[PDB]
């Protein structure tokens, strides 16, 4: 509805190679009235 | 490792788009009529 | 009006005339590339249609 969200969560984890089977809910964090037509994003990793 | 996300529809200075970034200082997040890198990523120097 | 009309008329003041489809709620269109109104394709900055 124009609006842009964003929601997160962190947590301490031990596992290897893979996404870890459990269970955890995210808090809601910002909202951002950008009024703009999103249909793609693209992720910034550091070098 | 990871900063943030570009998030629009065409990418190039013909409609605006959202920059957030998570920079070594402070976020950023901007609403810009951007003409973004073909490969958008924050360059480290890291020496021995 | 007695602030802001200009005797020559005030150029200044403009509304998008075209469009392709009706714009979701709260939406800014700033794109002023030329509306292919045709079934011809159009490029450049004028044609007919
Ligand atoms: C948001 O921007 C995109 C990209 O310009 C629009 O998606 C296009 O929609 C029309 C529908 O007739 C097609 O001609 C294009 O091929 C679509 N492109 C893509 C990449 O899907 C989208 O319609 C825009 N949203 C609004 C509300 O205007
Ligand atoms: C992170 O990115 C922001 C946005 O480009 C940088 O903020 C600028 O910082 C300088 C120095 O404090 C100011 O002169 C500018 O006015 C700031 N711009 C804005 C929009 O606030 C910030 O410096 C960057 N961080 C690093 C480490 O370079």
């Amino acid at each position: 509805d124009g609006y842009f969200k964003i929601y997160s969560k962190h947590t301490p984890i031990n596992l290897v190679r893979d996404l870890p089977q459990g269970f955890s809910a995210l808090e809601p964090l910002v909202d951002l009235p950008i009024g703009i037509n999103i249909t793609r994003f693209q992720t910034l990793l550091a070098l | 490792i990871i900063r943030g996300w570009i998030f629009g529809t065409t990418l190039d200075s013909k409609t605006q788009s959202l920059l957030i970034v998570n920079n070594a200082t402070n976020v950023v997040i901007k609403v810009c009529e951007f003409q973004f890198c073909n490969d958008p990523f924050l360059g480290v120097y890291h020496k021995n | 009006n007695n602030l802001d009309s200009k005797v020559g008329g005030n150029y200044n003041y403009l509304y998008r005339l075209f469009r392709k489809s009706n714009l979701k709620p709260f939406e800014r269109d700033i794109s002023t590339e030329i509306y292919q109104a045709g079934s011809t394709p159009c490029n450049g900055v004028e044609g007919f249609n």
